[PDB]
RNA sequence: GCCAGCGAAGUGAGUUCAAUGGCUGAGGUGAGGUACCCCGCAGGGGACCUCAUAACCCAAUUCAGACUACUCUCCUCCGCCCAUU
């Protein structure tokens, strides 16, 4: 009586970051659903519209999380490397890049992001080598104790 | 991190490739001190009893901390 | 010149499914071609499967203006494929059409003969 | 194994109506019904003489099967979406007993429930036009499947619109992850003298909506022989059928 | 689950044999006389401008065949039917457009086995003995009757042939259009329109079209390889593939254009100047194939210029039970097929064509 | 367990070129390799000091998945039309001994017969844009399989035309019915600075080419294995 | 008739916006076939090839028991009708 549901994630990485401010939910349910409909057919752009929602987006950070079912997994997962062309009223190009294929759980789809973030903050230290960024880091690692 | 006089090798090889690994500033700190070691050796003879060796053997405390960049 | 027996039996080898062509038109105005008909099918492909599947291995055999009956083939994965995008009524221009399936065999030797009528009286 | 049934959606004149019967005698069809649309605007129900079959066919139906006459049979579609229009289609048990199968097309999951439950109809007709989003529940199926009560999967998104090609593969892929595929028949209602394709092509669009690797052969011909089975217990009595034979 | 349906496979099968027509235990002649139904006759020989006065008078006297409008089934199991045709011969009966998977289909063995495919509306009603022939899911939909007609004629006041004779006559009306025919293995010589004077019979002729296709590019074959050897000869699958397109008129090169044909000819070949095309379509006795089998073992007597020689017979698309036990359906089209590649060294290839749900025999 | 092992096709300048190392570095890639275009219209021969990477990089690429330095190799893609410019490639092979893992990129089915057989090279470049003939045979690629050598299928549909996206998706599939992918790698060319996708993408863009419901993430990790491991004793 | 609980890490599945019965290949058993081999009692075994392997249904703390929905199957007990001696 229930449904089993797959969850993907996505990060943009690209330059001028004023393509990272410009995101919505509207824009974005917009945007994958189109795509789909410009490399498959009307066939994968109805059969991944049924379950298709956003749940999960933070335009300062950068991650998407997509809903898609069993059976259709693999027409929005084969979708992501053809999204080009973000059309705002500037000129952006944004790519999408998965990071892991979690099946359903989101709990531990949340326990992936944990682990993501924490790496890229560590290998941040030494290459930015800023002062008052180091601050910042040391207010990240101290508020994540108390939690 | 524990370990014994044979563990004590290989349990410092863990501690200096995690340094690289992790890749931020972890304080290593290490305390040694001394392990009893009780031996018993006893044949299966009726004139025998078991003669308990004493034997001391080296550990570490090699402590990571968390230390803020 | 030797004399010698040999049992081998294959499961599945073909790789390709061959399909007798038949078109319908309302206007008597039949201006297609050759190179105009693999248009009509990549773009009809194109409005159900998509752009991936629209460029599957397929070619037009025997090809004829008049009757208007031509042979196509596509794989294993490939048939399922062509039947519904064709089903749909992938017109050129606008006038509507229809697309009617006379014969599948995935093999020509199987599919020259006849499967509709089976004797024409 | 009664192959080739329709669902024809069609009356305006005799020559697009004798039309379709020619072009569906021509392909696979022996067995061809025309439905009547009824909405709950008009509140019009033209029962009493709509077609007379052997008074406006020309006597002579030709197939390229066994060459048999088409059992050419009249079947009534309504339009329901209120609670009060569907008491009149539960006062004809007993006023008016024709249109030998009667197929039913709900819009409110209120009275979905009723009409797979405690409404006395043959086929279900799910359609989707111009955004019309409904959920499918799984006790309203599991009853029906055993009851035999059917549905009609109409498809034709190649009239007017490629954008209706999306909403009739999004409510067809909702029924099959839920009704698993027992008693599903699909067939077009064709207005235009092409809009017919032949039935060993629209088992594949039954196999496009995926419900099995085998029974969507069987979808057009087993599953229409059970539906129209079902028509025959509602018209005379369920258990008992008398017929007058005259010799 | 939704997503591999779409793409797997149709079931289909191939089987290739290589043999010998001097070795005592082959098969070639109990395998085409044991085939009971065809259609389509084809043979290609290359190289031939002139056809042989033996083989041409051969293609003219297949048939014929004749064609019964409206004819019961009631009237194929009297004994007098039974004593003129099945006893001294064998009679041949097929319901003609009458689909496997659609309506009721009766077909006759020249073993006296009159194997009926019926529906559900059907079997029913006669109340015959039969099986179910393919599971359609849970509702079987189809059954089969195998009626012995030899076994009935020792006892024709047994209490089986009162119990089939009484299901026919007044208990259930069943009327066909049957493809009609018999082969002439009698002493006492009677035609079947004296017989059947009251119906509708007509006497038809197997159409025959002869052609010449001329530049023809034949591959290269070794008849004891079938898998192929690289470069040098060709493989058995790939000439199935494309003696298909010869006889559908499909000879082209390499275009590229808007309307590329991606259809190459099977490497290494040999450019053949002359290629002799026939076509025999009617209702084909399989004894007057075996005469067809024989004479093209006996077309390499000679030293010719050809290196072998074509023999494919396709049957209907309709039969119901072909190769004496095989019960062939019809999911979205699968035919039965056989082939014959005659060498010049007395060695044949019998490439085996089996359709959807179909099995195949040695 | 060495995953995501692709090639790039990319020199303009010292700023394009890094930014593709660190968009690699970021996603998934441990071996990024540095194509270079040599054809018969100039005829130039820069074998010695092509690019010096580790003379220029500044010496730390890290990634932020097994955290590990990445081998940067060096690697040549040799267009070759006439069979006359094939005789180049046997004459520079003792000559400067550079240039680990080798690829050329084949136009006739003659060349392409002794491509496979006699020419000594690593991997087969396979690209079909606008139009070109090229067919397939069956006996040139089962001696090519058994000696190990491979094919390459270089893309970049998304962003350049549409018109170029029918024509790598349609000559893959003419490969995929003969080769049956024993050993069958895809990497990508990477002009713009953002022509690159992620490590677990091309799995499904395998899946996409077709060839595989399981080994197609394995034309990204293993047969971009063997291309090192073939290629290292031809150097020695 | 009435009276007794413990917030503390981690279930040979342990999810909780609710993971998991996967594919291919080779077998088992149940039908069908042999121009194949061995044992020599007309017989039997092996080898090879084709096909069926499902329906009912879904873990949410766990276990025992009753009840209910079932057929690719095996065991026990029988009925009806057909045909044979």
């Amino acid at each position: 009586v229930r449904f089993k549901h797959r969850y993907l994630l996505c990060e943009l990485v690209s330059d001028d970051p004023r393509c990272r401010l410009s995101l919505d939910d509207r824009v974005l349910s917009s945007l994958v659903r189109d795509t789909i409909a410009r490399v498959h057919g009307t066939f994968g752009a109805a059969a991944c519209s049924i379950g298709f929602a956003v749940r999960y987006l933070n335009a300062y950070t950068g991650i998407v999380l997509l809903r898609c079912r069993k059976e259709f997994y693999q027409l929005v997962w084969s979708a992501l490397p053809f999204i080009t062309y973000l059309e705002n009223k500037g000129h952006r190009y944004p790519c999408f890049f998965n990071t892991l294929h979690v099946g359903g759980t989101i709990r531990t789809c949340q326990k992936f992001l944990i682990q993501y973030n924490r790496r890229q903050l560590l290998i941040l230290l030494q290459n930015c080598t800023d002062e008052g960024e180091r601050e910042a880091i040391q207010k990240s690692v101290t508020r994540s104790c108390l939690l | 991190i524990h370990g014994l006089g044979l563990a004590i090798n290989r349990a410092i090889n863990i501690a200096l490739q995690l340094q690289a690994g992790s890749f931020g500033s972890l304080q290593v700190a290490a305390n040694t001190s001394t392990v009893e070691l009780v031996d018993e050796l006893e044949p299966e003879t009726d004139t025998r009893e078991p003669l308990t060796r004493i034997r001391n053997n080296s550990a570490i405390h090699i402590r990571v901390f968390r230390v803020t960049p | 010149p030797a004399a010698t027996y040999e049992r081998v039996v294959y499961k599945n080898p073909s790789e390709y499914h061959y399909m007798k062509v038949c078109l319908e038109f309302q206007d008597c105005g039949v201006g297609l071609n050759a190179a105009q008909f693999k248009q009509l099918l990549i773009s009809a492909v194109k409005d159900l499967f998509g752009e991936v599947d629209a460029a599957l291995p397929l070619d037009i055999l025997t090809y004829e203006e008049k009757t208007l009956s031509a042979i196509l083939r596509i794989c294993s994965s490939g048939l399922v494929k062509l039947w519904s995008s064709l089903t749909l009524l992938g017109s050129y221009k606008g006038k509507k059409c229809a697309f009617r399936v006379i014969q599948v065999s995935p093999f020509l030797l199987a599919l020259s003969g006849n499967s509709r009528e089976l004797v024409l009286d | 194994a009664v192959f080739a049934d329709l669902d024809l959606r069609a009356g305006s004149d005799l020559k697009a109506l004798r039309g379709l019967v020619e072009t569906a005698a021509h392909l696979g069809y022996s067995v061809v019904a025309i439905n009547h649309i009824v909405d709950f605007k008009e509140k019009k129900q033209e029962i009493e003489k709509p077609v007379a079959v052997s008074e406006l066919f020309t006597t002579l139906p030709i197939v390229q099967g066994k060459s048999r006459p088409i059992k050419i049979l009249t079947r009534l579609t309504i339009i329901v979406s209120d609670p009060s229009h569907c008491n009149v289609l539960r006062a004809t048990s007993s006023r008016a007993r024709l249109y030998d199968v009667v197929a039913v097309f709900p819009k409110t999951e209120k009275l979905f429930h009723i009409a797979c439950t405690h409404l006395d109809v043959d086929l279900v007709c799910i359609t989707v036009t111009e955004k019309l989003p409904f959920y499918f529940k799984r006790p309203p199926i599991n009853v029906a499947i055993d009851r035999g009560l059917a549905f009609e999967l109409v498809y034709s998104p190649a009239i007017k619109d490629s954008t209706m090609r999306r909403y009739t593969i999004s409510s067809a892929l909702n029924l099959m992850q839920i009704c698993k595929g027992k008693n599903v028949i699909i067939s077009s209602a064709a207005e235009r003298p092409l809009e017919i394709r032949g039935p060993y092509d629209v088992a594949n669009l039954g196999l496009l909506f995926g419900l099995s690797e085998s029974d969507a052969k069987a979808a057009v011909s087993t599953n229409c022989r059970a539906a129209l089975l079902h028509g025959e217990t509602r018209k005379t009595a369920f258990g008992i059928i008398s017929t007058v034979k005259k010799p | 689950a939704t997503l591999r349906r779409l793409r797997e496979a149709p079931r289909h099968l191939l089987v290739c044999e290589k043999s010998n027509f001097g070795n005592h235990k082959s098969r070639h002649r109990h395998l085409v006389q044991t085939h009971y139904y065809n259609y389509r006759v084809s043979f290609l020989i290359p190289e031939c401008g002139i056809l042989s006065e033996e083989l041409k008078n051969l293609v003219m006297n297949t048939g014929p065949y004749y064609f019964v409008k409206n004819l019961p089934l009631h009237e194929l199991i009297t004994p007098e039917f039974i004593s003129t045709f099945i006893k001294k011969g064998s009679c041949y009966a097929l319901t003609y457009n009458t689909h496997i998977d659609e309506d009721n289909t009766v077909a006759l063995l020249p073993n006296g086995k009159l194997i009926l495919s019926l529906d559900k509306d059907t079997y029913e009603e006669t109340g015959l003995q039969g099986h179910p022939s393919q599971f359609s899911g849970r509702k079987i939909m189809k059954f089969i009757v195998s009626i012995d007609l030899m076994e009935l004629s020792l006892n024709l006041d047994s209490k089986k042939y009162e119990r089939i004779s009484w299901s026919f006559k007044e208990k259930k009306p069943l009327k066909f259009d049957f493809l009609l025919a018999w082969h002439k293995t009698g002493s006492e010589e009677s035609t079947m329109m004296s017989y059947f004077s009251k119906y509708q019979i007509q006497e038809h002729q197997p159409k025959v079209a002869l052609s010449t296709l001329r530049d023809l590019q034949c591959p290269v074959l070794q008849s004891s390889e079938l898998e192929g050897t690289p470069e040098v000869s060709c493989r058995a699958l790939e000439l199935f593939d494309w003696l298909g397109a010869v006889f559908s008129n499909v000879d082209l090169n390499n275009e590229p254009n808007n309307f590329i044909s991606t259809y190459c000819c099977p490497e290494p070949s040999t450019v053949v100047a002359k290629a002799y095309l026939c076509t025999i379509t009617g209702f084909i006795l399989p004894e007057k194939i075996c005469l067809l089998l024989e004479h093209l073992c006996h077309y390499f007597d000679e030293p010719k210029l050809a290196p072998w020689v074509t023999l494919s017979v396709q049957g209907f698309a309709d039969s119901p039970v072909s190769w004496e036990k095989n019960e062939h359906g019809f999911r979205k089209g699968g035919e039965h097929l056989y082939n014959f590649v005659i060498f010049n060294n007395q060695d044949y290839w019998l490439q085996m064509a089996v359709g959807a749900n179909d099995h195949c025999p040695p």
